[PDB]
Formats: C-alpha cells, structure tokens, sequence
C-alpha cells in the first residue's frame, strides 16, 4: 500500500501538527478567549480549556493521535497546562523544522530538547518558592489557574468558592480535587453563578412541613428498595401490563407503603425517642405520600431521590451505615448528621448533608438558565479545582504570567551545549517553545508577541526581575508580584509531554498508509 | 527560474542528470568509434550525403546540442586532434564514462571539488605510471614497418580491417620523407583520392598530386614560376550592341577577333609575366589555352580553390581573377613540376622535395570518395598519429593495453587514498574498461570476461582487447607484443584533456 | 499586473534564494563555476556575482536591481560581489520572519542600521591593519584568484599580479589603470601567464627581418605618414581634379622618402649603427620600400599602430610623438632596455618590455583561446582590483568567514541596542552574515553548526580570525592561510547588502506599466 517517505512523511506530520495547533492560539491565558466546539451533540462549547476540545471533535489527523494522548494526562497530572501543553511543540517544531528544513537531524534536533528541558525543569525547580496552602496564597494561584484555563470574570468568579473546596480537605493527598466535586446543576437566573455548599448534597430532597427543616441531630437512614415493596432487600416486581393489572397492583402498594412507614416510624421511635430527636430516612427513589405525610407526623425526615453516588458520600458526611430498606434497623447503622438540612432553590430540593464527619466533599452547586452556560461554567470548576489543588497540594509554586519564561530562554546560553548541536541547535527550538507563553499573551492583546515580549527578555535580561506579559493587556508585568502563579504541577509536568510528543513526531521518520 | 529570471540551460536536473546523459549519448556514439572495431556509423552532409565513419569530428561537426555538455567538451578531441591522429574518438567516451561514475558519486552524493580532484590527483597518477607504461619508442621514422606497427593504430583505433597496407603505404607514402624531427608537413603531405582503380591500388606520388586535369603541353620549366589565378580568363569580349551581336554589322567582326589575342596578350604576358605554369580557378580559354600551348605553359583548365590552396600555400602562389595581362605574384616553388596518369587520371604534379618542402602527396586511387574518405579518416589520422614530432614516440601499448595496467594501479593506489577523495582516484581507474567493454561488444563478450581477464592479466602493457576473437574469449591480444603500439604522447593527451571537461563541465551549473 | 505588501515583499525575497543559492561557492576555491550558452545565447564560462547578473540576460526586477548596485562592488573590488548576494536574500529571509510572526516592516528595516553601524564598527574593531609585502599581497593575490580559479591557477597569476601593481606602489598611485595592460595569445593550454614590465605590440610590421631583437629601444610612436602613398594619390587620396592629380603625383613618395630620410638620418642618429636597436610605429600604413629602406637600417619600423598602445609606449617607455621624424636625440625617444618582437603563431606581438618608467606592465596569458582564455582573464583583473584595494587599505582582514560569526557575535552576543525593537532589525540584521561560511564549509563538507560553533568558541577562544577551510568544512586561522578580506571589499559589501535590502523592504505595491 501507500507509503509516505522522508520529509514527505515529515510534513503532514509537523502539517498537520503545527497548523491545528495555530489553530487554538485564540485561548491561553485571560487574554485568551473561548474556543467554539460544537460537538455531535449540537451543543455550543464555547471554551479556553485546551484538554477539552482536543478529545471532543477534531479535524481527523493522525496527528490528532498523540495529541490527544499528551494533554490527556496534562488535564489528569495537573488539570492545567492542557491549555499550555497545545502552543509548545509547534512553536519547538517550527523552529526546529528549521534545522531540519536545513536539513539537519529530527535525530540530532531531537536531543537539543531533550537536553535543554532539564535546566528549565532546573530552572522551574530554581524559579520556583514554596506558595503556601493559605487560601489567599492559592487565591491568586486559582484566580491565575482559571485564567489560563478560562475567562477571568469565569476565572475569578470560582477562585472564590475554589480554594473553598481545596480548604475544606482533610490533609488529602490529591493533586485534584475528587469529593470537594459535588456538581449540583441548577437552570437559573444568572448564568455564571455557583453555589458552594460544604460537604455532600443530595440532588433532590422530599419537602413536608411536619418534615423538620434542619436536622441537627440526624440518625441517617440511607433507604433503598422502596415503599412499593414489604420489608425487601430486593426489589420486587410490577404487573402494569394489563389495564386490569395495573388497577389491582398499585392498591396493595399502601401496605407495602404501609410496611416500611411503619418500619421506618418506629425505627424513629427506638434511636429517636418518639418525636424527640430529629431523624432522616433518605428515601433514594421517590416517597410516596402517605410516608411522605406519615414519616413527616412522625418527625422523621424522608428524603426523595439521593443519588447511589449521594449515597456514597452520604453515609461517610454522617459517618453512618447505608441501608437499602426501609426498615428496623441497628441504631449504629444510622449515620448521625451533625446537620441534615434539605433547601429548596426553585424546583430542586438540595438536601444539606452538614458538619460532615468526612469534610471530604464539598458541593458547588452549578448555575445557568443557559446549557453552554450551565456546560461551560461547570467546565471552568472541573479543571481549575484540578489546577488550584496543586497549589494547595504543593506548598511549592511557581510563577505565571510569564515572569519565569523569557529567564531560562536568558539562562540557556545555547552555545553552552557546544557538543554538536544536536543539543546547541535543539535548545534553540527550546528557548522558543518557552516563551510561547508570553507570546500568545502578548500576541492576543495589541503590539506584538515579540514586541512585548522582546522588553520582556530585554526586561528581565536586566536579570533577578522576573517579567512576563501581563496577562490581560499583552505588555510586561511581573508574575511574582501580585501572586499570579502556576501550579508547581502545572509548569513542572508541562515541560515532560512536551518535550516527548514533539520528539515522538521526530522519531517518526515513515508513515506507511 | 522560479522567477522569470536571468539565463540557464543547466542545473538542477541538467547540471546532475541531463548534462551527464548530454555527456553520455555521443560518448556512447564513440564507444566502437574508437579502438579496434567493426563499428560503423552513417552520416549525411548539410549536402545531404550518405556516409559512414567511426570518426567524431565528422559526426561531431553536424552535431548540435542545447547543452554545452555535449557541446563544449568535443573541442578537447579536436584539441587532440590538433596534435596528434585518433586516440580523439578515445577522448570524450573516456570522459564521458568516468563523468557518470560521479552522478552516482551525486546519488551518494559528493561534492564537486571532492569529485573534482581525484581525478585530477590521479590524472598525475596516470601521467606518473603512464612513462612506465613505456615499453618501446620509434626507432625510424624512415622504416616503414618501424612506423607501420603504429599507423595501423590510429586506423585500427578508426576501424579494424584495412589497417595494414594502409600503415604500409603510408609510411610507403614515406612519412620517412620529412626528418619529423620538429619539421613534419601535411601541407607537402597529402592525401589526394584519385575516383579509379582500387584503394590496394591507391598510391603515394610525392611531389603535389593534383588529379585536376593537365591542361595542354606540360610546364615551361619543372622548376615552375606559378601563375596561380581565381580567374585568369574570364573572356575579354563583350558582345553589347545595337543588337547585342550587329546592328552596325562590322563592329561585331573587330572584338570575337580581337578578344582572343587578348587572351593571346594575357596568355603571351604569362609566358611574359614568366610563369612557367599558369592555374585558372577559373576557366581555361581555349585560344589563350593554344596560346598558352604555342607557349608550352601547363594549365589547369579549372582549379578548386582547395587546389588554389595549396597552390597558392605552398607554391607561394596567389589565386586571382585577372581581366589583364598577368603578373607574376605567385611566381614558383616546386622545382619538379609534372603530369602523372594514377587510376590514369591527368594528375597535374609539383614536386620540390628537400626533406625539407618534400612533398610526399599520397595519391588515393579508388572507386569510390566515400570508401576513401572513411579511409582518409585513419589515414588523415594516422600520418598524425605518426606526426608526433618526437622522432622518440615513447611507444606505449597500443589498442588500450595500458588501461588495465593503471586500472589496478591507481585504484589500488586509489584504494590507499582515503576520505571521499578515494572513490575519485578509485572511479578514475574504473574509466578504462569502457572501451574494454565498448569493443568487447563489438567483438562479442561481455567486459567482465574481459575485465576480469584483463585484470586477471594484470600488468602487461601487452594483454588488451579490440574487435576480435582474442578481444572475446581471451580478454587477450597483443596491444603491445603484436605491432600494435602507441606514442606516448597523445595518451598523455588522452588522458590529460578529457580529465579537465570531466571535472570542468560539471562544475558549470549555468 | 500588481502585488500588495506581503504579496509584493514576496516575489522580492522569494527571488532572492534560488538566484541567491547559485553563489553559494562564487566565492574563495571552492566557487564552482557556470557556463552561459544562454546570456545572450553564447558559450561562456563566469564567476563573480555582479558579472554573472549583467552576462545573463537576467528578466526579474530583483535579479535587476541588485545588478546595478552591484555593479558597485564589482566596480569597486570587483570581487565579493562574488559574495554579497549570499547575505542580502539571507537577510531578506531573517526580515520576513518578524513579519512571518508579524511586526512592522519599518522597524526591521529601522533595526538595521545601528546595526549596520555596530558591525561596521566591528569593522573597524576586527579590521587587521597589515603591512603589504609583495607575499601579503601574493596571498591576497591568490584569496581573490581562489574566488575566480583553481589556487594552481591563481599561482601562475598571483604573480605578474604583485609584480604588476609592484611598479605601480613605486608610482604611488593606490589604483591602477595602468599595468593593467594584458595580453592573450594562441596557445594549447590557457595555463601561460606571462609578465612583461613593458608592452607588447600587436602589429607586426609588414616587413619582417628589420630589427627583429630591438636591444635599446628608441621609439617615437608616430602618426606619421610613411605612406602617404606612393603612386597617384592626391591629398593622400583620389580625387575629381586631374589638374591637381596631376601636380600631386611626386610629391608622395618624396614627403615619404622625406619621413623615410627622417627615419633614416633619425636611426643613424638615433644610433649611428644596427647594434642598439631601434623602433619606428606608424598609427597608419607605412610603405615597405620606406620599410625596405628602414628595416636595412636597423630600424623595426611599425605600422597601423593602436592609438592606445600609442600612450603604453609614449608613457611606460616615456616615448614621445610627431608628424615627423625629422631628427631627434636618441634619447628623445622613449625606451625599453630590451624589445622583444615575438611571433608565437603567425604574428610577431612586439614586447617592448621594461619600458622606461613603466607606469604599465603587460600581462600576456598563452591559451586555447576560448572563454576559456576569458576566464582567465577576467579572473585575475578583478582580483587586481582587490589587490589593488590592499594598496588602498593598510588593513586587509582574512576571509573564509574568519570576520562573520565574530562580528555576528557582538551584535547577537549582545543587543547592540538593547532593544527588542533594534534586535528585531539587529537578530534579523546580524544574522545573514554567517551565510558565506556556513554554505562554504557545507558546500565543501559537513553542516555548518559544527564549523560555526567551533568558529565561534575558537574565535570565543581564539579571537584569533579562523576561517574555512573552503574545500574541507574545517575551519583554519584564516589571517595564516591567506584568505583575505580587504577592510576596503567586505565594509563595502556590507553597506551595500544592507542599503539596497531596506527600500526593497519597502515596495508595499508593484504594478507591470509603464
């Protein structure tokens, strides 16, 4: 078959590579903007997250392979530099394409990169302080960390209840964050908005007025299998089939109903006290409204619909037993909830699961009338948390803003590596691919790239001051001032899938077809 | 170019591949054109005429390329051409087949100056060996078979099969007649084809053959003051009348008579001017004629301008029309001055011959120009290949032999080279057996019998192919132990003047 | 028909490589050289960058315009020319990559200059103030002709060259337009460059054997008339008057036996013997009976001479001119201590050599009298002028890219501004320079980053001018090997990349009209 050969087998490869790459040039910082998408799904995913639109919908490449590899992990490792690791290879590429457009080594070229990457991982481990956990501290980091990754009113609208979510953690262990993630989704009135909410919250509640409102002292009944059935484990089943069938089956439900209530009313009354403490069953199907007014007399609370994923974080925030019936049960099987709270925003019933025993999670409730609003705000949350935990999961950080960037390019000294030039010409390519950073900053605002990031070099090449584009205006600043930092994760790993993916292109010397 | 730009037929593809094959196709022309062969290559004239020649020069004068690369080079052959006999249809194949080794050495892909100069470094090298390669020299240039062993060469080296009487009767043609010791001539030597007899017939008649007719009674004198005219009678009447012929009737009687004593005058004023021979390149008048009979002045009723040529070379002469009574200008030089019948054709003759202005005129009989022009081919170069003007040639091995000696010796000097400049010194050695593979054609074999042979012979300076049944099996004849040998002069040339283009017109990527 | 801006820089810089890449070896040995049968649709055969443009017939407006401020160069040194092509589309490349990216077609232009400047003070930093020896100048002699020939042919050159201009340092003239005289002559090999301090003379006399080895040399170059003719002539010349072509038939040869006497009584005079010899050149016919007359005498008595030549042999021997020969002091006519009257083919070319106060020395060449003996000839003469800039500068600085890198150094090494803004000019700027060696070195050899990183770390370590080794890829101390840019040549080249590159920057539109 079809054999690609040589810098034929090169071109469509760094073709298709740096071209699609320039493509996304558009993002990057606040500076940058959303990138449009529109998935198979028709939806409107109008984003700066550079892991999103790589996986979603891609011009096909062979290219769009490895690609989707690299910033695959760039997401998973840090949740940010995926918007980063797209405009480092080309930049690398086009001017390492260069030598090999002069016809030198994608071999050679390859192991200048490879050299050059550990004084700048030298120099991010050099540039690097340790950023403290304290919010603030991480404040500016998430209010940095969503700029690259999102708009900043986008980026600044979380940092608050951001850093929130990484405050509340137990001394986890994650660069990300897994339980701090409760997503509630809401149609709303403002389109960015998100409330955070401490701990677990149930998707729906059950609301009744006897039912009590917050429930500081709450035996936790997780339940299951509903009132359908008459004290089963297992779910039974339904003849709806024949009209007739239809008619005699939902009667008898009332004493399956009736079982569970019961059941449920007086494993109240052993735990409770009659009335006398509050109680919860969260009843993870629908209530049905004889137990929903019968367990409400009783001062249990019932709770529609928890989630089995509710269910998890459920019994772990009251430190408590899940239970999949209704029923009479050992009393250390109920979770005791220092708070069950249920809220009622607009239709849903956000059941508040408080002063959990495991402040494991905590709940940002997603807001927007709008889908890609609702989509997209969401999508801002889920990668920063990700980002912005490494600045709480590192005491280490290091500088955004492309304050570090134009220093090791300064530092880099090319002719240092005087072996060849397969090290001194690929730390050329280097230096380039570093300043990517300022130059789309610089780039997306007036000027230049250059014209900005030329005082940038010429700014700190009056070395110890540490300049890059100011985020927004494309024109100098000084990322250590104001704290505007990227994750010791984000600029640390950044560099590793870089570096690989643009050399994997220069260890494809054939494409068969 | 990529532009509208500037001037180029070559480059890129042309430079590399194109000029290599415009280096190639005519060189693969001479392959059989040089060397012992049956070869045989047809030609037509701008006069259209059918003929056929193992010589370049001829084809290669009708021959036009967009190229230089087929172009420029031939000039070099000619450049031999211009010492020496053939050995010039040896030039440009040895060129051209060392050239194309280095458009693989451009597949590798070495530069021209690395290309370059091993060649050149292993041109010495050749040059070096190629006195070693001495293995006789020319004893008497005034024996015959002392120069026959050569003659045969050049003519062999033209074709194969009537070699020898040919470098028999050439130096039978007496090239003995000069010293050729620094004073040889070709002028007082030449080759004049008598349309007659046979070519085994054809002889030498030293002193001036001219197969032109002698005209009326023979020289005045042998040592003939030379009358040598474009026109020395045009007619001296004009007939322009009433009529053009009579209207006053008389007046046509006085000029038909009184122009031929005019032609009287002009004819007794060359008996007056003194020539004791007058040359009409154009007409004979026939009253001047049987005045210039009754005045016992030899004439040539018509005179090629070629004949006034070498009449007016080497008489000293100068062909002019002349309206007047003649003046001598030309006056003489040859001090025997005859009339000869060879292939029993009037042959107008001038012999002075001192060893000096010794003119020994080789006269072709034949019936047929175009078997004696192929002819004349060889022989025009075998009296060259002879004409050295070293009365010591050097004799080398003739017919090729010497190619293997330095095959082996400077490739395996070659081999010790080092770098890239190797392949150009090892390439170099590597450009003999193209003959040894273009003859070895015509003789029948493939040239790795022969190569292997001819290496397998190793050093000879004898062991050597052609067109023959030695040439096929053997990869073995006698190129030096047979008679047939070479002056080491045009090898020097050979080698030298074909090496310089090689690397000299890749260079050139315009 | 128009091309915008980018569209227009385009057709500019695009031109520039291909036509720019055929120079890559122009320049020191390793220049290979190229064959017009096409420039006006004849064989030929050239090196040098500004002859090459105007012998092609060159249709591109950048093939064009360059020519004509190249042939600044080449009129200047007539050599790097040879050269400067190679930097200027280089730097056509470096500007377009800002703009590539973007930027201010100004401002790269704009950013130029102080770098044009800062290296051209790096000129004066670098430039190698040298003492000329005729060997200094025999290996700037060979640096020009290893540009044009083979090093062997620059030898034979390299020769009559130093010698050449050698007469002309005692002249103290800087330039030369004299001893610049050259012959070619019929010859098998082109190889034959011969060195006469005097003339040489064309024309030979029509008649031989009258003094065919003219020891001394008295020569009054003469216009004069000895033909004025001998039989009927009127003025000199047939006429309608019978009348007057009737008295004017004697006078002829009595007004030239006249100017033969005035020869005669000016030989006897001019020598009283045959023994020293003794020289007449008419700039018209002479009779040969005069000549008869004259050539018995000891005379070699010369006609139809070249009014030029005239000057050669009124200047470099001193000789002098009249109307008519009358008598003049021995002296009073110009000398060459010997005259050689030589024939190599047919015709006797007269050396009147050692001409008294040469202010012009002959250089013959023998050769096969083809493009071939042109290519030669031409080789040499600007290589003259490059040697002849060796006069004019005290400094004279090695070539084979010994200077690029450690002047592309600075400027790179440091922003010689500071500034982005001039560095865009400046690394765009800066940049080109290295093109000569970098090719060179690769031409003849391996890539240019190892010859750059070691020219530079060994200028870097050095600081000592190391240069190519131009057929090897190696480089050499280039000052030692003999490679030599004249601080006259590659200043010169430098203004001149950077003064055309910058307006040709500049055309934003061409429209075809006129």
């Amino acid at each position: 078959a079809e054999v690609a050969r040589a810098q034929a087998a090169l071109a469509v490869n760094i073709s298709a590579a740096r071209g699609l790459q320039d493509v996304l040039r558009t993002n990057l910082g606040p500076k940058g903007t959303m990138k449009m998408l529109v998935s198979g799904a028709g939806d409107i995913k109008l984003t700066k997250d550079g892991n999103v639109l790589l996986h979603e919908m891609q011009i096909q490449h062979p290219t769009a392979s490895l690609i989707a590899k690299v910033a695959t992990a760039q997401d998973d490792i840090t949740g940010d530099g995926t918007t980063s690791n797209v405009l480092i290879i080309g930049e690398l590429l086009k001017q390492a394409d260069l030598y090999i457009s002069e016809g030198l080594h994608p071999r050679i070229i390859t192991e200048g990169f490879e050299a050059a990457k550990e004084k700048a991982l030298q120099f991010l481990e050099e540039v690097k302080v340790s950023r403290e956990m304290d919010r603030e501290t991480l404040i500016d980091v998430a209010r940095t960390s969503l700029r690259t990754k999102v708009h900043a009113e986008l980026a600044d609208v979380l940092t608050e209840a951001v850093v929130d979510s990484i405050l509340a953690i137990k001394k986890q262990d994650e660069p990300i964050d897994l339980f701090m993630i409760e997503i509630m989704e809401m149609k709303h009135k403002s389109e960015t908005d998100t409330s955070l909410i401490r701990g677990l919250v149930l998707d729906h509640g059950a609301r009744h007025p006897d039912m009590k409102k917050r429930v500081e002292d709450a035996y936790i009944l997780t339940c299951n299998v509903s009132l359908e059935y008459e004290k089963t484990e297992v779910n039974s089943g339904f003849f709806y089939k024949s009209a007739e069938e239809r008619e005699k089956l939902v009667k008898a439900e009332r004493k399956f109903i009736e079982d569970r209530v019961k059941k449920i009313i007086e494993l109240k009354r052993k735990v409770c006290g009659d009335s006398d403490k509050g109680f919860v069953v969260i009843n993870q199907k629908g209530i049905d409204p004889f137990s929903l007014d019968a367990l409400s007399k009783e001062g249990i609370v019932a709770l529609r619909r928890a989630k089995r994923r509710n269910m998890e974080r459920l019994t772990l925030a009251c430190g408590g037993v899940a239970l999949n019936s209704f029923d009479d049960l050992s009393p250390d099987c109920l979770g005791h909830a220092g708070l069950v709270y249920e809220y009622t925003l607009g239709e849903e019933k956000f059941t508040f699961i408080e002063k959990c025993n495991n402040p494991r999670s905590v709940t940002l409730l997603i807001k927007g009338p709008n889908k890609h609003t609702l989509t997209q705000i969401k999508d801002a949350v889920r990668d920063g948390l990700r980002a912005v935990k490494n600045a709480i999961d590192d005491g280490c950080v290091v500088p955004g803003a492309g304050a570090v960037e134009v220093a090791m390019a300064e530092a880099l000294i090319k002719h240092k590596p005087s072996v060849k030039g397969r090290a001194q010409l690929g730390v050329q390519a280097f230096a380039d691919a570093l300043l990517i950073i300022p130059k789309v900053l610089a780039q997306n605002s007036g000027f230049d790239l250059q014209e900005t990031l030329v005082k940038i070099q010429a700014e700190h090449s009056e070395s110890g001051q540490l300049v890059g584009v100011d985020l927004n205006t494309g024109e100098p600043m000084v990322a250590a001032e104001v704290g505007v930092w990227d994750n010791y994760c984000v600029k640390k790993q950044l560099l590793h899938s870089c570096t690989v993916i643009a050399t994997n292109i220069l260890l494809v010397d054939e494409i068969m077809r | 170019m990529l532009k509208e730009g500037a001037k180029h037929f070559s480059g890129l593809e042309e430079a590399v591949y194109r000029n290599i094959q415009a280096c190639k196709e005519l060189a693969q022309t001479t392959r059989t054109a040089y060397g012992p062969n049956g070869m045989n290559k047809m030609v037509i004239n701008h006069l259209e005429k059918l003929f056929v020649t193992n010589d370049a020069a001829t084809i290669l004068r009708e021959l036009e390329v967009q190229h230089p690369a087929a172009k420029m080079i031939v000039m070099a052959s000619h450049m031999q051409e211009q010492e020496v006999g053939d050995g010039t249809n040896f030039v440009l194949v040895f060129a051209g087949a060392l050239l194309e080794l280095a458009e693989e050495l451009l597949r590798i892909g070495l530069s021209v100056s690395e290309v370059i100069e091993g060649y050149e470094i292993a041109c010495r090298k050749a040059h070096e060996i190629l006195p070693n390669l001495v293995c006789c020299s020319a004893k008497n240039l005034r024996d015959i078979d002392e120069v026959s062993s050569l003659l045969r060469t050049s003519i062999m080296s033209k074709q194969y099969g009537n070699e020898v009487f040919l470098a028999k009767l050439i130096a039978q043609a007496c090239v003995s007649i000069f010293p050729d010791s620094g004073h040889f001539n070709v002028d007082n030597i030449r080759v004049c084809k008598i349309l007659g007899s046979g070519i085994s017939s054809s002889s030498v008649l030293h002193g001036m053959v001219f197969k032109k007719e002698t005209e009326g009674d023979v020289t005045s004198v042998k040592d003939a003051k030379i009358a040598v005219y474009s026109c020395p009678f045009d007619g001296m009447i004009t007939e322009t009348k009433g009529t053009v012929l009579i209207k006053t009737a008389e007046e046509l009687m006085n000029f038909s008579k009184g122009e031929e004593n005019l032609m009287d005058a002009q004819v007794k004023a060359i008996a007056d001017t003194g020539a004791n021979v007058v040359v009409t390149g154009g007409k004979v008048a026939d009253m001047a004629l049987h005045y210039a009979n009754k005045y016992n002045i030899m004439l040539v009723r018509l005179n090629s301008k070629w004949d006034l040529r070498r009449l007016c070379k080497t008489v000293g002469a100068t062909a002019l029309p002349r309206l007047t009574p003649p003046v001598l200008e030309e006056m003489g030089h040859c001090d025997s001055v005859y009339l000869s019948e060879v292939g029993d054709t009037q042959v107008v003759v001038f012999k002075h011959e001192k060893e000096d202005g010794a003119i020994s005129t080789i006269v072709l009989r034949g019936s047929t120009d175009n078997l004696m022009d192929d002819i004349e081919r060889a022989v025009d170069d075998g009296v060259n290949t002879f004409k050295v003007l070293t009365r010591d040639k050097r004799l080398v091995p003739g017919g090729g032999a010497t190619e293997i000696e330095l095959a082996k010796q400077i490739t395996s000097y070659g081999e010790t080279c080092p770098g890239l400049e190797q392949y150009a010194i090892k390439k170099f050695a590597e450009a003999f057996e193209a003959i040894p593979r273009a003859l070895a054609e015509n003789s029948g074999v493939k040239a790795n019998e022969v190569i292997s042979k001819l290496y397998a012979v190793h050093q000879e300076g004898n062991k050597n192919v052609g067109l023959d049944i030695e040439a096929e099996v053997p990869a073995v004849k006698d190129m030096l132990e047979a008679g047939i040998l070479d002056t080491y002069l045009g090898k020097y040339w050979a080698i030298k003047l074909a090496t310089n283009a090689a690397v000299t017109v890749l260079r050139v990527d315009q």
